[PDB]
């Protein structure tokens, strides 16, 4: 037990009074991300597909800027903390005995893996944010759909031509346009990559030490997008949103079927 | 102070003890009659050994099972008795460390934090996720956990001291399921040991006498042909029991859940699935560093069979090692008590003043 | 009756003891008490009925 205790004390970045501050700052920022949320919905309005597309894409631009500012701030905080961790350890920042230089190399390796850990955390924060807001949208749709404070979420028009009746936007326009919106969300969330691939970490993780090169593990390790593709439940929620769309259009189809009785006399009098 | 909601066997110790001073069974009793029958009923509460001794006048449940605190009042009763009887102290003198299952819903996580803070006087406190500190007892920061025999059966991949929340899943079998299958095969054999006394005797049997076949088809054909591999046991009534294929059929249910009728891939393949969920870079470390835990792992042969089965699943490039702490049915408690020993950990706690503004948010955050 | 402090904690002082109970006292459902409660229920409930009878004759004068 004392042997593994010692191995832990060696390991515990989580307890070391320097990597611990850096973690605490990054963790706080992750908290601020998780609370910031994502998508927005209006409880007392009824979007056209064009309206919903525009409002959501604008919301994507807003949060994209937020996430970029956030990431670049974190990037600075990480680099500056790493430079502290070297300078306090007797290591000189690379931008600035041989076994002691190897101890520098080892220290940079652990700093690398600590950064990568922070990236894994942030990535999971984004994953949870995305799926939870998708669940919220599903709950909005289904709770309004039950009325097929309770204003319906979307607006539609019914077109009577002499030949046939159709709704604008159609089920095709809802399915493809909301798929477009969903995929804008997906790629915007996917857009900003983890920190690991940034030049700051490339340099310090590959530190030029005793005037000799060193190397490191890299961004194509940490892969949020893999688990975004793995989350069967988020994909299912999107499919069920499409089922709510389909059922609502089935109700519209029924109403248009009633309107086809009026279309009978319309076609009769227009042929007369 | 160290506190464990161990759902097969709950446990407590001062921090940095060598063993949990107190070990106690995962039960609290209520009087089974609604009136106080006699002055023994000074309380409506009979935690732990109290229930075990007094079952017949008492109402009997495992208050938790699987992934959650279920029944907050009865757990608070258990913890209160843990502090006042089992730890034999008013705790607030020293920090307290507590256990939770992995992927415990954050609602429960804060609810528990609140309950502990408001109900029990305390300087500073933390609840820890059984896999993470169980891995600390391994000494790795980077490892996958298995646990069975103290809870539902988890897989948990851990990188540099933290999980991949992406990759947490249960196999919905617990210690009872082993007793259930063993009761089935005993009743087939004809012992029909199922009464609550028989149930306890069978739990003793399964704890000491289980073994895991190295290649079940071969070992089963060997024992069924060669009954020299089936071994004798003395019952409390002086009967002799013979136990044979049952010794490894029971653990085999972990490998073939359909043996207990469960439609699931075995522990090996569900572990392999969990690994595959994570980064291949982590995956190689997980194959290098597997940790198995809980009373079901305590058996002989389990870690060898698991090593072979993971090697069969693992790519031929992967190095395979099951890491099998002789204590592994306590792994979490060992890691927690060791970590809590460290005065540098003292800064990690959360305490009253920050607990007010920060505490709801800051504990939820530090709990990760 | 219930609220009598368990003797141990006052009687012994030279160590911490806590989680102290009360004494035990006779509860609310020991049968002899329950049947006394029944008897007094009968006594009042039935005695109230002759007041009904007297009110009944007064109800014509009402």
């Amino acid at each position: 037990i004392t042997g593994c205790r010692k191995a832990l004390r060696k390991n515990l970045f989580i307890v070391n009074p320097y990597l611990r501050p850096a973690l605490l700052k990054i963790n706080e920022m992750c908290y601020l991300l998780s609370f910031m949320g994502l998508c927005y919905i209006e409880k007392f309005h009824t979007y056209t597909l064009q309206e919903f597309k525009a409002a959501q894409i604008v919301r994507l631009q807003e949060v994209t800027e937020r996430l970029e500012v956030f990431r670049c701030a974190a990037k600075d905080v990480v680099r500056k903390s790493c430079r502290f961790a070297l300078r306090a350890a007797g290591f000189i920042p690379d931008d600035c005995t041989y076994t002691e230089q190897a101890s520098k190399r080892h220290h940079c390796m652990r700093l690398t893996c600590f950064i990568r850990l922070n990236d894994y955390l942030i990535q999971n924060t984004l994953h949870v944010l995305t799926v939870n807001t998708a669940s919220s949208l599903l709950n909005f749709f289904s709770d309004k759909l039950k009325r097929t404070s309770l204003v319906p979420m979307f607006l539609t028009e019914l077109i009577l031509t002499v030949q046939s009746l159709l709704f604008e936007p159609s089920l095709e326009d809802f399915l493809d346009g909301i798929s477009g919106a969903i995929n804008h969300f997906e790629n915007t969330v996917l857009s900003v990559p983890n920190l690991v691939p940034d030049s700051y970490f490339d340099a310090f993780t590959s530190p030029f030490i005793n005037k000799k090169v060193e190397e490191k593990t890299c961004g194509p390790g940490p892969n949020l997008s893999a688990v975004f593709e793995d989350d069967r439940n988020f994909l299912t929620i999107i499919m069920q949103i499409k089922e709510t769309i389909h059922a609502a259009f089935d109700s519209a189809r029924l109403y248009a079927a009633t309107f086809e009785k009026f279309q009978l006399f319309f076609k009769e009098n227009e042929s007369l | 102070l160290v506190c464990d909601n161990g759902s097969g066997l709950c446990k407590a110790g001062f921090a940095g003890d060598d063993a949990p001073r107190a070990v106690f069974p995962s039960i609290v009793g209520r009087p089974r009659h609604q009136g106080v029958m006699v002055g023994m009923g000074q309380k409506d509460s009979y935690v732990g050994d109290e229930a075990q001794s007094k079952r017949g006048i008492l109402t009997l449940k495992y208050p938790i099972e699987h992934g959650i605190i279920t029944n907050w009042d009865d757990m608070e009763k258990i913890w209160h008795h843990s502090f006042y009887n089992e730890l034999r102290v008013a705790p607030e003198e020293h920090p307290t460390l507590l256990t939770e299952a992995p992927l415990n819903p954050k609602a429960n996580r804060e609810k528990m934090t609140q309950i502990m803070f408001e109900t029990f006087n305390v300087p500073a406190m933390y609840v820890a996720i059984q896999a993470v500190l169980s891995l600390y007892a391994s000494g790795r920061t980077t490892g996958i956990v298995l646990d069975s025999g103290d809870g539902v059966t988890h897989n948990v991949p851990i990188y540099e001291g933290y999980a991949l929340p992406h990759a947490i899943m249960r196999l919905d079998l617990a210690g009872r399921d082993l007793t259930d299958y063993l009761m089935k095969i005993l009743t087939e054999r004809g012992y029909s040991f199922v009464t609550t006394a028989e149930r306890e005797i069978v739990r003793d049997i399964k704890e000491k006498l289980c073994y895991v076949a190295l290649d079940f088809e071969n070992e089963m054909a060997t024992a069924a042909s060669s009954s020299s591999l089936e071994k004798s046991y003395e019952l409390p009534d002086g009967q002799v029991i013979t136990i044979g294929n049952e010794r490894f059929r029971c653990p085999e249910t972990l490998f073939q859940p359909s043996f207990i009728g469960m439609e699931s891939a075995g522990i090996h393949e569900t572990t392999y699935n969990s690994i595959m969920k994570c980064d291949i870079d982590i995956r190689k470390d997980l194959y290098a560093n597997n940790v198995l835990s809980g009373g079901t792992t305590m058996y002989p042969g389990i870690a060898d069979r698991m090593q072979k089965e993971i090697t069969a699943l693992a790519p031929s490039t992967m190095k395979i090692k099951i890491i099998a702490p002789p204590e592994r049915k306590y792994s979490v408690w060992i890691g927690g008590s060791i970590l809590a020993s460290l005065s540098t950990f003292q800064q990690m706690w959360i305490s009253k003043q920050e607990y007010d503004e920060a505490g709801p948010s800051i504990v939820h955050r530090k709990c990760f | 009756t219930h609220a009598v402090p368990q003797l141990e904690k006052l009687v012994m002082e030279d160590i911490f003891i806590s989680g102290d109970p009360l004494l035990e006292s006779v509860g609310l459902h020991e049968p002899l008490v329950e049947e006394l409660r029944a008897n007094i229920t009968n006594a009042m409930h039935k005695a109230m009925m002759p007041l009904q009878a007297y009110a009944k004759e007064y109800r014509k004068y009402l």
